RNA sequence: GCAGAGGUUCUAGCUACACCCUCUAUAAAAAACUAAGGACCACACGA
C-alpha cells in the first residue's frame, strides 16, 4: 500500500505521462503475464505500477524497449 | 487549493482550539520551572499530572 | 459467558533496540483502552529502575553558575545526568564519581566502573571541556527507586528518571474478526532508555500489573 | 454469476474477507452534491467499518 | 432564578462539573458543562438513505 | 417529557387530536390498552338513554411520514377525569403534555473529534435502554386486476417457489399476521395468466402487523379474506 | 509492592454496595480504579430475558385485552426484569396472572435455581378478571448489549433485546489510608451499582479474574 | 457453444447479458441451474 504520488511523478513530472505510462504497466501487469519487477506486498496493480516506477525501472521508454523487445522476440519465432 | 496558494487541508475548527489549549501559557501551573530532558519528558511529566 | 478472545503480541515490528511498537490482535470493544490505559500508568509511573538522583559538582556549590572550559552550563551537566540511563543490581544507593580533564566531551564511559553498576550507553556526552587544565569532577549518586519523581517534591537535587521507559503512547484503532463487528487493535509505541529491552519494558509492566491482581485472580 | 450472486446476497464471511481483498488500493470518488470547486470531489482508500 | 433552582439541588452553582474521562480514568481539566438537554431525533435516518 | 418546558405543550397536545381528550367528564370505569369506558358522572348525565363514553383509542396506525399513531391510556381503573382532561397520550405525548423527543444527559467538550464540527456523540447507553427506538410504519398495496382470460387472483399457488416462499403465506396466498419477514419475502400472491407476487422491496425488514384485504362485489373473498 | 486485598463488601443496599480495597500503591490507585471500572461496565455476565412468548398475541405491536399496556412497552418492562440464575444458562420462565391487579415479577412461576431479586418490577396492569396474561419468558446468560436483530422462528415468538449488563454505574474513589506506618497507601473504593443479580465481591472478582487473563496475553503465568 | 433441435428437471431452455453435452436434419446415458423491465407535473422538505 500507499499513500502519495510525489517520489512518482517526480522522474515523470508531467503528472499525467505518470497516469498513462503506470496504466499501461499495470494493463502488462494485470491482463498480461507479466510478473511485477517489484516484490509485491498483497497490493494491487496500480501500486505496484507506482512502486515500478519510484524505484527507477519502469518509465515511458522503458516501457516502449519492453514493447519492441516483445515484438521482436515474438517475429523470431514466426520466421 | 488551485484557488489561492493558501492551503485547503488547514485544521478547521476543533483540533485547532485543541492545540490553542496546548500551545499556551499560564504564570502559575503545577511543576513550573522545570527543566526538561526533551519532549519525551514533557509527554511522560504530562501524562503522570 | 466467559470466553474472550486474547492476541498473541501478533505484531512486535520493533524498529530499534530503543524504540518498538508491539500491536495485537483485535481485542473485545472496550479492552485496547483497557490494556493501553493500565500499562501506561504502569509504566509511566512505577517500575524498579536506577537513575541519577542528586549530583554534587567538585567546584561549583550552587544550581546556577559556571565553571569555565565547561562551555555547557551546569543546568545542562545537569540534563544529561537526567539522560545517564544506569543500571544496577542488589545496591540501591550507589554513588558514582566522575573525574576527567582535559579538552573534549567527558562521555559517560569516563565514570569509574565501580562495581556491579553498568551503565548502558557509554558515549553518552555529559560536557564537553574546552580547557586541558580544568578538571571537572562530581559525585553523582544514581538510585534504584521506582517511578518517575522530580526535584520539586524533594548538593544540587536532579530530577529522577527511575522509569526505563522515557515515551509511552498506546494508539488503540479497530480490527477485524470474520463476524464480530468491532473489535480493538491496541498499538503499543514505546521507547525505553535502554536499560531494560521494550518487550521485556511491556513484559515487566504486565507482570506488575498481574502481580497487583494475584488476590482475586481465578482459573 | 449465478452462484456467485448467491454468495453475495448470503453475504457468507467467505464474501467480507474477500471484499477488504479487492478494497486494498482501490480509491473511490466521494463527492459532495453542490460540488463548485474541483476539491469538491476527491478520492480515498476506503477502509470497510 | 435558575442558579437558585441549581442550588436548592445537591449541585454546584457554576453548572460544570469534573467528568473523568472514560477511557483514561483522569480528570478532565477546565471543569465541563453537564445537564440534560432535550434532544430531539430528526425523521432524517440514515437506513432509508444508505 | 421535556425536562425544560414552556408550559404551552401541553396546550398543543390536547388542541390536536393525538391525544383524546375527556369530551365528558366522570370516573375511568374500565380502561384497556385499547379502550377507555368513561362513566360519566351525574352532572355531566344527559337526560335520559345515558351510559358510557367508550373513547375506542386507535392502536399501531401507519402516519403520512411512516411513523408510529399510536396512543397509550394515561390513567387507571377508577381515576376521575373532568371536561378537556386527557386520556390517552397519542404520538409523541406524555401524561397530556408534548413531549416529541426524549432527553438525557449532555456534556459540551470536544471528545477525541468524533463530534468535530456538529456531530452528536451518543451513548451506547442511550440504545441499550431503547431509549430513542421509533417504529415506522410502511405499506405496500398490492392489487388484483381484470386481467384478459382470467383476472388476477390471490392464491398460495405460486410456482417456481419452494416451501420458504410458501412459509411465512397461508393457505390463500397471504402472510400471516405478525411474521419477522425481510428483504424479498413475499406476502401476496396475485397469481397473473399465463406470478406477479409482492414481495418485500429489498432492504425493509421487520414485523407486519396487519394485512386489510378490499374487495368490490362481484368476486367472492378467498379464505385468507 | 503490596498487593490489594478485599477488606470490605459494605451491603449499603439490595441494587448497589461499596467494594473497598486496603492497600494500594502510589499510582496503581486510579489504574485498578479505571481498568475495573471499564472491565465491569462493558463485560459482566447478565441475565436479562431475551425471548418472551405471549398467549394470544402474534406480533409484539399487537394489543392484549385486559393488560393496560400494550405489549411492545410489556417487552419494553421485561428486558429490564432483574432475574439471576445459579445452576443453568438459558431458562425459559412460565407466568399466569389472573385478575385486576398490576403483575409484579413475584407472579413469575420461579424454579428453586431462577430467582427474582426484585418481586415488585411491574410487568403489566391487568384490568379484567375474565383477562389473563400468560407469558413463557425466555431468559439466557450473556454480556454486554445484543440486540434482537443481531442474534440470527415461530409467529408467537417476541425477539426481545438484550441486556446482558447486570452492573448499572461504577465509580471508584481512591482515598488516602495510614497503613501500619508507610503513607501513601491509597485505599480503594468501588461504589458500583449493579442491578441486584451479581454480588459486588463476586462482580470485583470476576473483572480481575477477566482483567488477569487478558492480560496474560503477554506474560508467562 | 454463436444459424436449429434434443437431453435427465418444471410449459419452454438454441449464449437472449445469460449455465452443461451432441450433430448438420437424427433425439437420450447425466448431477450444480433459469426470466433480458420501464415516463411527465405539483407539494413537504433536506445541504
Amino acid at each position: 500500500a500507499r499513500v502519495t504520488v510525489q517520489d512518482a511523478v517526480e522522474k515523470i513530472g508531467n503528472r499525467f505521462d505518470l497516469v498513462l505510462v503506470a496504466a499501461r504497466r499495470a494493463r502488462q501487469m494485470q491482463v498480461g503475464g507479466k510478473d511485477p519487477l517489484v516484490p509485491e506486498e498483497n497490493d494491487k496493480t496500480t501500486v505496484i505500477a507506482l512502486r515500478e516506477i519510484e524505484e527507477g525501472l519502469i518509465n515511458n521508454q522503458i516501457l516502449d524497449v519492453r514493447e519492441r523487445q516483445e515484438q521482436q522476440e515474438q517475429e523470431a519465432a514466426e520466421l | 487549493s488551485p484557488a489561492n496558494g493558501e492551503p485547503i487541508i488547514v485544521p478547521s475548527q476543533d483540533v485547532v482550539l485543541g492545540l490553542y489549549y496546548m500551545t499556551r501559557d499560564c504564570v502559575n501551573a503545577k511543576g513550573e520551572g522545570m527543566v526538561l530532558t526533551g519532549p519525551k519528558e514533557a509527554e511522560r511529566l504530562y501524562r503522570s499530572g | 459467558v466467559t470466553e474472550f478472545l486474547k492476541p498473541r503480541l501478533v505484531d512486535i515490528e520493533q524498529v530499534s533496540s530503543t524504540h518498538a511498537k508491539v500491536t495485537l490482535e483485535p481485542l473485545e470493544r472496550g479492552f485496547g483502552h483497557t490494556l493501553g490505559n493500565a500499562l501506561r500508568r504502569i509504566l509511566l509511573s512505577s517500575m524498579p529502575g536506577c537513575a541519577v538522583t542528586e549530583v554534587e559538582i567538585d567546584g561549583v556549590l550552587h544550581e546556577y553558575s559556571t565553571k569555565e572550559g565547561v562551555q555547557e552550563d551546569i543546568l545542562e551537566i545537569l540534563l544529561n545526568l537526567k539522560g545517564l540511563a544506569v543500571r544496577v543490581q542488589g545496591k540501591d544507593e550507589v554513588i558514582l564519581t566522575l573525574n576527567k580533564s582535559g579538552i573534549g566531551p567527558v562521555t559517560a564511559a569516563d565514570i569509574t566502573h565501580d562495581g556491579d553498576v553498568e551503565i548502558v550507553k557509554p558515549q553518552h556526552v555529559i560536557c564537553h571541556l574546552t580547557d586541558e587544565n580544568a578538571s571537572i569532577s562530581m559525585r553523582i549518586k544514581v538510585q534504584r527507586g521506582r517511578g518517575y519523581v522530580p526535584a520539586s517534591t524533594r548538593r544540587l537535587l536532579v530530577d529522577a528518571c527511575y522509569s526505563p521507559v522515557e515515551r509511552i503512547a498506546y494508539n488503540v484503532e479497530a480490527a477485524r474478526v470474520e463476524q464480530r463487528t468491532d473489535l480493538d487493535k491496541l498499538v503499543i509505541e514505546m521507547e525505553t532508555n535502554g536499560t531494560i529491552d521494550p518487550e521485556e519494558a511491556i513484559r515487566r509492566a504486565a507482570t506488575i500489573l498481574a502481580e497487583q491482581l494475584e488476590a482475586f485472580v481465578d482459573l | 454469476i449465478k452462484a456467485a450472486k448467491k454468495m453475495v446476497e448470503r453475504e457468507e464471511a467467505v464474501v467480507w474477507d474477500i471484499l477488504d481483498e479487492v478494497i486494498r488500493e482501490h480509491p473511490v470518488l466521494l463527492n459532495r452534491a453542490p460540488t463548485l470547486h474541483r476539491l469538491g470531489i476527491q478520492a480515498f482508500e476506503p477502509v470497510l467499518i | 432564578e435558575i442558579k437558585e433552582l441549581l442550588k436548592l439541588g445537591d449541585l454546584p452553582t457554576s453548572g460544570q462539573i469534573r467528568l473523568y474521562d472514560g477511557r483514561t480514568g483522569e480528570q478532565f481539566e477546565r471543569p465541563v458543562t453537564v445537564g440534560y438537554m432535550y434532544m430531539l431525533k430528526l425523521n432524517h435516518l440514515v437506513d432509508d438513505k444508505m | 417529557k421535556p425536562l425544560v418546558g414552556t408550559g404551552m405543550e401541553r396546550a398543543v397536545a390536547v388542541d390536536s387530536g393525538v391525544t383524546a381528550v375527556a369530551k365528558r367528564g366522570g370516573v375511568v370505569q374500565y380502561v384497556d390498552a385499547s379502550r377507555i369506558v368513561i362513566k360519566v358522572n351525574e352532572d355531566e348525565m344527559y337526560p335520559g338513554e345515558a351510559g358510557i363514553d367508550i373513547y375506542n383509542l386507535t392502536k399501531y396506525t401507519r402516519s403520512n411520514q411512516n411513523t408510529c399513531i399510536n396512543q397509550m391510556p394515561c390513567v387507571s381503573l377508577g381515576e376521575p377525569v373532568e371536561r378537556g382532561d386527557v386520556l390517552a397520550d397519542g404520538p409523541s405525548t406524555d401524561l397530556g403534555e408534548l413531549a416529541l423527543g426524549q432527553n438525557m444527559r449532555v456534556a459540551f467538550m470536544p471528545w477525541n473529534g468524533y463530534n468535530f464540527e456538529d456531530s452528536i456523540l451518543v451513548s451506547e447507553r442511550v440504545v441499550q435502554e431503547d431509549r430513542f427506538t421509533t417504529i415506522h410504519i410502511q405499506e405496500l398495496a398490492c392489487v388484483s386486476r381484470d386481467t384478459k382470460l382470467g383476472p388476477e387472483e390471490i392464491t398460495a399457488d405460486i410456482p417456481n417457489v419452494g416451501e420458504a416462499a410458501l412459509s411465512k403465506l397461508d393457505e390463500s396466498g397471504i402472510v400471516y399476521i405478525g411474521a419477522e419477514v425481510t428483504g424479498g419475502d413475499i406476502l401476496v400472491g396475485k397469481v397473473t395468466p399465463k406470478d406477479s407476487s409482492l414481495r418485500v422491496p429489498n432492504g425493509v425488514s421487520g414485523t407486519v402487523i396487519d394485512v386489510q384485504v378490499f374487495t368490490r362485489d362481484g368476486v367472492e373473498k378467498d379464505k385468507r379474506a
